[PDB]
RNA sequence: GGUACUGCCUGAUAGGGUGCUUGCGAGUGCCCCGGGAGGUCUCGUAGACCAUG
RNA sequence: GCGCAAGACGGACCAGAGCGAAAGCAUUUGCCAAGAAUGUUUUCAUUAAUCAAGAACGAAAGUCGGAGGUUCGAAGACGAUCAGAUACCGUCGUAGUUCCGACCAUAAACGAUGCCGACCGGCGAUGCGGCGGCGUUAUUCCCAUGACCCGCCGGGCAGCUUCCGGGAAACCAAAGUCUUUGGGUUCCGGGGGGAGUAUGGUUGCAAAGCUGAAACUUAAAGGAAUUGACGGAAGGGCACCACC
């Protein structure tokens, strides 16, 4: 189940069977992909672009419109996150948790969920580290956590 | 204590019957899924049938505690 | 009782540990 | 307050209710509720007003417990204080 | 019991079943049409839509996200595409 | 030897229970383990009910009725006899005594 | 037009609370008026807890 | 009876209910950051399972500093009971119980049941989210939404049931899928004592903690269940060698 909690559960989506574009969808490989340009062009990770245009333009996976999936369409064109987002993610929230467990010292359990944050990093970054999508002398540290976000 | 004839006294006692079965009614009253039931069956032109209103509470349960 | 016999068995290492000391 | 030669003048102090009212109503399959207000009056008077209510059996309910979730709790707590502190 | 066709489910039962264990992963939502009816604008929208969707010119707000379901705003029509 | 598959207690799915004060005794006891039970009566009883009927200001005064919970410790139950021991197969039954007829 | 009922409180002859008749359980009755007579309503009945060998 | 003060503690509601890695966690209101489950036609594309070394938290008591001392209360002091009680009962009452700041790392820290995963009978309940469904209600019609009501789905705490199968049996839907013996992994036991003692090492201010023998000794020690006999246990039952 769940890595660093107890629970284990099913909570996910299904893509359906056809992987082909139904009918009714109007728009291009090409229109998807400016749309998703200026998506872009507003700070926007892949996910919240990908969400966009699930719920308002009908585009089920954008995936089986361009036949490219959305990072490599905007790493191609040249505007990609310098760390992939999630990594971004847990480092800003590590932050928070940093920044909150600095003026109360008495929580214990707060220092506990750091911890835990902070493997997941650890365990993310060796991963990229290894995938090449980061220099390997890479480190997280705490002090400048807070400039990376 | 058995006695005999005695199984021919209850053999007599137990036979009955009114002049009529109690089976035979003009109108018996039904479910209207169990005219569905009888639909399949091609049974739903019986004469017989008079379809009742279904009741409209849902509580067949016992109130725990 | 065991518990008890634990006790006294650190009442006994106690004592131990004052009649041998580092100056012994 | 003030006496009026064998005449004794009475002004309102509290009120409360009868400890056997109070045990009468609860009961072990519902929810309570209770909120209070510190509340003055237009005429300066300074009160404390305690409030105390119940989740309800419905009538044709089948489940043994009636329970509120600690949000609609809230709810109805707020609504309370809103409620008498208007009042006052 | 000890006799079930595994390859042939009762199309309802296999509504019954969660997404992910039926004989095949069917989701469970479908993109549907929206359309408000002060305007003759035509909107897609995925059935359980998260943040909120607009009609662009009225500014009219189609539908509240929910857990489940978006909320579509009252007098609304919509059609299941497909 | 196992006694009980809930071991006397409540207790499931949480670590720990508050402590409570015995009626009777005194002894620390955890809330799930501890005998409840519950007293609604009248203040007055039998007798003194119709005698002091008769001695009202007040017509038709519904006596008042005192309510009372108590918690027991195993020891004081078994003592004041509120609970007694039975049968291996019968002690699974924990359905509550009829008291109504 | 035919045909029922109807304690009190709230908010409808609905909904929600709550009752009296004999301690309890059944029954029965309890909107308003006029007139009329007939009266200790009937049937059941646990309601019981203050050492040494 | 009226007021005042102090410190503790949050009754009933409270449950085989919830939340947490476990210790543990119940007055109102706000602020601060987390978190599971659920929903998803979102995104990354194997990033994952378990873990020597090493690290975080860790009830109570205990120890150092500080503040604070209502209740309770080891030590102590009486008063009783008793053959004797330095004990059970009772009056007084130090440390402590409380808060803040540093130590300690142990509990029958117990589900006495490591963690991840797959499969294997039902049945009602419940908690949380979702989906659907007549009908009631928040007064009378329309949609929201809430309360009941009828189901379905996924996690949870549990329950009942059963020639699923286990098992020494008690019992267990896991303790099942074991001579028809192999899904992955960590910790760990080898008759009873001697002993969790001696020693060395190590951590600590201290009490102690972690690591941990041998010489010797001994035919059993032990676990379930079965008939007994007994109990100062709970029930019934009889007798003028029991009473009324
Ligand atoms: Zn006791």
């Amino acid at each position: 189940g769940r890595m660093h909690a107890p629970g284990k559960g099913l909570s996910q989506s299904a893509l359906p069977y056809r992987r082909s574009v139904p009918t009714w969808l109007k728009l291009t490989s090409d229109d998807v992909k400016e749309q998703i340009y200026k998506l872009a062009k507003k700070g926007l990770t892949p996910s919240q672009i990908g969400v966009i245009l699930r719920d308002s333009h009908g585009v089920a996976q954008v995936r089986f419109v361009t036949g490219n999936k959305i990072l490599r369409i905007l790493k191609s064109k040249g505007l990609a996150p310098d760390l992939p987002e999630d990594l971004y993610h847990l480092i800003k929230k590590a932050v928070a948790v940093r920044k909150h467990l600095e003026r109360n010292r008495k929580d214990k359990d707060a220092k506990f969920r750091l911890i835990l944050i902070e493997s997941r990093i650890h365990r993310l970054a060796r991963y990229y580290k290894t995938k090449r999508v980061l220099p390997p002398n890479w480190k997280y540290e705490s002090s400048t956590a807070s400039a990376l976000v | 204590i058995s006695i005999k004839l005695q199984e021919e006294e209850r053999e007599r006692r137990d036979n009955y019957v009114p002049e009529v079965s109690a089976l035979d009614q003009e109108i018996i009253e039904v479910d209207p899924d169990t005219k569905e039931m009888l639909k399949l069956l091609d049974f739903g032109s019986l004469s017989n049938l008079q379809v009742t209103q279904p009741t409209v509470g849902m509580n067949f349960k016992t109130p725990r505690g | 009782r065991a518990k008890w016999r634990k006790k006294r068995m650190r009442r006994l290492k106690r004592k131990r540990r004052k009649m041998r000391q580092r100056s012994k | 307050e003030d006496v009026q030669g064998k005449n004794c003048l009475t002004n309102f102090h509290g009120m409360d209710l009868t400890r056997d009212k109070m045990c009468s109503m609860v009961k072990k399959w519902q929810t309570m509720i209770e909120a209070h207000v510190d509340v003055k009056t237009t005429d300066g008077y300074l009160l404390r007003l305690f409030c105390v209510g119940f989740t309800k059996k419905r009538n044709n309910q089948i489940r043994k417990t009636s329970y509120a979730q600690h949000q609609q709790v809230r709810q109805i707590r707020k609504k309370m204080m809103e409620i008498m502190t208007r009042e006052v | 019991p000890l006799a079930k066709d595994l390859l042939h489910p009762s199309p309802e039962e296999e509504k019954r079943k969660h997404k992910k264990k039926r004989l095949v992963q069917s989701p469970n939502s479908y993109f549907m049409d929206v359309k408000c009816p002060g305007c003759y604008k035509i909107t897609t929208v995925f059935s359980h839509a998260q943040t909120v969707v607009l009609c662009v010119g009225c500014s009219t707000v189609l539908c509240q996200p929910t857990g489940g379901k978006a909320r579509l705003t009252e007098g609304c029509s919509f059609r299941r595409k497909q | 030897t196992k006694k009980r598959r809930n071991n006397g207690r409540a207790k499931k799915g949480r670590g720990h229970v508050q402590p409570i004060r015995c009626t009777n005794c005194a002894r620390c006891v955890p809330k799930d383990k501890a005998i409840k039970k519950f007293v609604i009566r009248n203040i007055v009883e039998a007798a003194a009910v119709r005698d002091i009927s008769e001695a009202s200001v007040f017509d038709a005064y519904v006596l008042p009725k005192l309510y009372v919970k108590l918690h027991y410790c195993v020891s004081c139950a078994i003592h004041s006899k509120v609970v007694r021991n039975r049968s291996r197969e019968a002690r699974k039954d924990r359905t509550p005594p009829p008291r109504f007829r």
